[PDB]
């Protein structure tokens, strides 16, 4: 088919999604040269699991997914199999044995404005942890007490979404990092994504 | 759904919502402190009022959880903090009024200026104008004019402010069930609910006074020895039994006798341990200074300063244009933003202070991982001590030869050790009576033992009695000479410098065992000692999660502060001063003063 993959559409996007409502795009009917991604060398974190990148290039799949979102720098450590923390519990959970790749780069110059960028949210509370690749955007008020909340914040009643604060002056750990998680799938259906 | 589980959730919700609002307050306060304009005060006022209203909101929620039901003390201590009411107790007018009072003093100190009598168009700031006079001038009248005009033209402005400041600060403290504002400040050292490690706020005074009595004999001989050399420096102006005149002490208030080294050096023929000349001769700038301090901490395994440190810190006087708080401040703004504000000059003084306030920063960085409310030193004394651990190693001649500020031929001998010990003593010993006396004056003013009527009377009584320093000019009650010092005027507890001075030798003692340096403690220079740094680090990462009595034992093996390490440091100088003073008076009479009646 010889259509180069729209990687430029996801990695170079003007805007990314908040992590609590991460965004996934299916890559179909395309030829993916995966080496050109690692050879951009812009990235701070580029780890693959359940597959070798060298071998990954000469390999076919029925479909490829790219999940994009943004979190704090020191929280990127949670985008890895079998991890615990605020993000992997209530925002984006990878399975413990995982085939795919995790890519992240510092997004300070792009997603932090003077005075603060608050459009980026993250889920802070939830009744139970997320199953892998589960996604939750409920806005119901978390109840921590025997007393009901009546749908408003209050005592032992906390709105479950919190806002990221990104200023240019923040330490590296508090700076905004952009994350892309590459899922591969193999169905009983014709492969639509290959390398050269 | 147990009470302990709800509180953990409530603290977590707090820790996440709190971080940004504090960061905003820090960020606005940075703008004012770096650049005093009326606008930046308004913006700073708004950020702090927003943060204060958040705490009052959370405090109301926090006060609904029964405190005694919390088991783990680490959690219990955070919950306890959030119930404090703080300044919310003050009525809205009284709250705004005190904020206005504090800002007015804050500005007066950093921007007040006294003009020359012969020429009224040349006016001088405290820094760098007056500090320089008090630090290098050898003329009595010049030092006298700088000393007296600052007190009379600026201190008298602070008097009616401090009067109402005491009243409101007292209102707020006594409403939080402390006996006075002095009690509130002492509560920083308080430890409760931990068998064998508790520390009562009253215990702090007992310890400070008890430790002080062992320092008196060392100080008296240092005092007697300095007065002897001074009697040659200022011929007819010094009594051989009298107190020392305050303006002859080396800086604006006589807090550090450091600049008296030039007049009081024991062996002038030996090469200079005051590297100020070498720094100037080698064309050092402030960049070089802080890089040599950064390089130091790295030598023991501590991290480089963040990129945001070198980018955002103010390390030189911004100029005539921008008006800034030139006092050395070390800033943990939260969210990983670390900064230092300091109007650096090329002096050994600033070189050592760079190591000091950078040690402050390393501590801030080490406990960054803690939950929000535990991000803080174990107590005020710990925080103000880490930097002086380094200042102790950096100042040693061995370290100075190591970095090239002493000639590579210079080798230590006994006269050299005495020279070094004497300078260290002028800085470290000299400040102890000064520091203790000041804090006692405040504690008595706050408690109410000194009436509004006799503030300056009792202040100078204690200066002659304790510090052995006399005022050159009689000051009535229109003055407020305590307020003329940065800490008094900018609302900072001062006892933190007394306890840090005892702490630093306890820590040094334990670190020179870790580097297994053999010899006298005054030649230590822990450097290239990963083993030493890691021992110090393991205590810094704790922040305030453990009681300082415990954390202090974990390093030095002592539940409480001790002066034995401090006196063991200066022991060789102690015997030396005793021999120098055999034909000189030691002590002083309170009665002689350098003026009539
Ligand atoms: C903590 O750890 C650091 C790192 O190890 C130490 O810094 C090192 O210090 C040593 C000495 O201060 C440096 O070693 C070399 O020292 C030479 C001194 O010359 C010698 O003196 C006589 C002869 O004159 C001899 O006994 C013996 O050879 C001495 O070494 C310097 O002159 C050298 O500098 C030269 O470097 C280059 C390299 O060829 C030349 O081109 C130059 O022209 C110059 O002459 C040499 O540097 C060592 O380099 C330092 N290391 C680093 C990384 O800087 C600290 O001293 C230590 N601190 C403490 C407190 O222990
Ligand atoms: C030390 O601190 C001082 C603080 O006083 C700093 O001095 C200030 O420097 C900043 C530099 O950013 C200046 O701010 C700028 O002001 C510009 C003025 O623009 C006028 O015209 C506009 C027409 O479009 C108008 O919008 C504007 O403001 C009005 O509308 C605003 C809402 O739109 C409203 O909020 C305002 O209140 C006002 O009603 C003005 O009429 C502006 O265009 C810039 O965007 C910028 O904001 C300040 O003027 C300086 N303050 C002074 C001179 O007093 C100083 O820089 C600091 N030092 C250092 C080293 O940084
Ligand atoms: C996101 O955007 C950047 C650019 O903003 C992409 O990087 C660009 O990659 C192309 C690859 O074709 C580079 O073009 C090359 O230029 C040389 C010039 O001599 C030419 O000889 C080559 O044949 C090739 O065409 C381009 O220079 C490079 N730009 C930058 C600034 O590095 C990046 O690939 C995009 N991301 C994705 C996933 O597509
Ligand atoms: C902090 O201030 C609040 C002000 O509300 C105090 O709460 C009050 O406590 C007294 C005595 O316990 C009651 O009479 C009031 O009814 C309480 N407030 C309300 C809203 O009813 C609180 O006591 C103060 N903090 C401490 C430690 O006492
Ligand atoms: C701390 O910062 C200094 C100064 O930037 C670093 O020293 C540089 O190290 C790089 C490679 O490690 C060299 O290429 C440079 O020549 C060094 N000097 C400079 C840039 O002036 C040092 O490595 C840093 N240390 C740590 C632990 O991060
Ligand atoms: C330093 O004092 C020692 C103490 O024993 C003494 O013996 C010696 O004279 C001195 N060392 C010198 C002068 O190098
Ligand atoms: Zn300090």
């Amino acid at each position: 088919i010889t259509n180069l993959c729209p990687f430029g559409e996801v990695f170079n996007a003007t805007r990314f999604a908040s992590v609590y409502a991460w965004n996934r795009k299916r890559i179909s009917n395309c030829v993916a040269d995966y080496s050109v991604l690692y050879n951009s060398a812009s990235f701070s974190t580029f780890k693959c699991y359940g597959v070798s990148p060298t071998k990954l290039n000469d390999l076919c799949f029925t479909n490829v997914y790219a999940d994009s979102f943004v979190i704090r720098g020191d929280e990127v450590r949670q985008i890895a199999p079998g991890q615990t923390g605020k993000i992997a519990d209530y925002n984006y959970k990878l399975p413990d044995d995982f085939t795919g790749c995790v890519i992240a780069w510092n997004s300070n110059n792009l997603d932090s404005k003077v005075g603060g960028n608050y459009n980026y949210l993250y889920r802070l509370f939830r009744k139970s942890n997320l199953k892998p690749f589960e996604r939750d955007i409920s806005t119901e008020i978390y109840q921590a007490g025997s007393t009901p909340c009546n749908g408003v914040e209050g005592f032992n009643c906390y709105f479950p979404l919190q806002s990221y604060g990104f200023q240019p002056t923040n330490g590296v750990g508090y700076q905004p990092y952009r994350v892309v998680v590459l899922s591969f799938e193999l169905l009983h259906a014709p492969a639509t994504v290959c390398g050269p | 759904s147990t009470i302990e589980e709800q509180v953990e959730t409530f603290l977590d919700n707090f820790n996440h919502k709190a971080e940004d609002l504090f960061y905003q307050s820090s960020l606005a306060s940075w703008n004012y402190n770096t650049n005093i304009t009326e606008e930046n005060v308004q913006n700073m006022n708004i950020a702090g009022d927003k943060w204060s209203a958040f705490l009052k909101e959370q405090s109301t929620f926090a006060q609904m959880y029964p405190l005694q039901e919390i088991q783990h003390l680490t959690v219990k201590l955070q919950l306890q903090a959030l119930q404090q009411n703080g300044s919310s107790v003050l009525s809205e007018d009284k709250s705004k009024r005190l904020n206005t009072i504090l800002n007015t003093m804050s500005t007066i100190y950093s921007t007040g200026k006294v003009c020359n009598p012969d020429n009224p168009q040349e006016c001088l700031l405290l820094e760098p104008g007056l500090n320089e006079i008090m630090a290098n001038s050898l003329d009595y009248n010049e030092r006298l004019w700088a000393w007296e005009s600052w007190r009379s033209e600026v201190g008298k402005q602070l008097r009616p402010l401090y009067e109402e400041y005491v009243v409101l600060k007292n209102e707020m403290a006594r409403a939080n069930h402390y006996e006075d504002y002095g009690d509130y400040w002492r509560g920083d050292y308080e430890v409760n609910g931990v068998d064998g490690y508790d520390y009562s706020r009253g215990q702090l005074i007992e310890d400070v006074e008890h430790t002080f009595e062992e320092i008196k004999p060392l100080y008296e001989h240092l005092h007697a020895y300095v007065r002897a050399k001074l009697m040659n420096a200022y011929p007819s102006y010094i009594s051989p039994i009298g107190c020392l005149p305050a303006h002859l002490l080396g800086d604006m208030w006589g807090r550090f006798w450091t600049n008296l080294y030039s007049l009081t050096v024991p062996f002038g023929q030996k090469p200079n341990i005051d590297v100020t000349d070498a720094m100037v001769d080698q064309a050092w700038d402030a960049q070089r200074i802080f890089k040599e301090a950064e390089k130091f901490f790295v030598s023991v395994g501590l991290p480089n300063m963040t990129q945001g440190f070198w980018e955002n810190s103010m390390l030189t006087d911004p100029g005539n244009v921008q008006k800034a708080v030139c006092h050395p401040t070390a800033w943990d703004l939260g969210k990983g933003d670390f900064r230092i504000l300091m109007c650096t000059k090329v002096t050994m003084d600033d070189f050592l202070t760079a190591h000091h306030e950078m040690g402050h920063i390393q501590y801030d960085m080490a406990y960054a991982a803690q939950p929000f409310l535990l991000r803080n030193g174990a107590n005020e004394g710990f925080h103000e001590a880490v930097g002086e651990i380094m200042s102790l190693s950096a100042a040693t001649p061995k370290h100075l030869k190591s970095i090239g500020l002493l000639s590579p031929d210079f080798q230590e001998d006994n006269e050299t050790e005495i020279n070094f010990l004497l300078k260290q003593a002028l800085t470290i010993v000299g400040t102890l009576p000064f520091t203790y006396m000041l804090e006692k004056w405040r504690w008595m003013v706050f408690k109410g033992e000194i009436p509004k009527d006799q503030w300056m009377k009792k202040w100078w009584e204690m200066k002659r009695e304790i510090v052995g320093v006399v005022e050159p000019v009689p000051h009535d009650e229109t003055y407020c000479d305590p307020a003329s010092l940065f800490h008094v005027s900018n609302d900072y507890s001062f006892i933190r410098y007394y306890t840090r001075t005892l702490y630093q030798f306890q820590f040094q003692e334990a670190l020179c065992q870790a580097a297994k340096h053999e010899g006298p403690l005054h030649k230590c220079d822990i450097s290239n000692s990963t083993e030493a740094g890691q021992k110090l680090f393991n205590m810094l990462r704790l922040g305030k999660s453990e009681p300082w009595t415990l954390a202090l034992e974990n390093v030095v093996g002592a539940k409480n502060m001790n002066v034995r390490p401090l006196l063991n440091y200066f022991e060789p100088l102690f015997t030396w001063l005793k021999d120098q003073n055999k034909n000189s008076f030691v002590g002083w009479s309170t009665d002689w003063s350098p003026y009539a009646d």
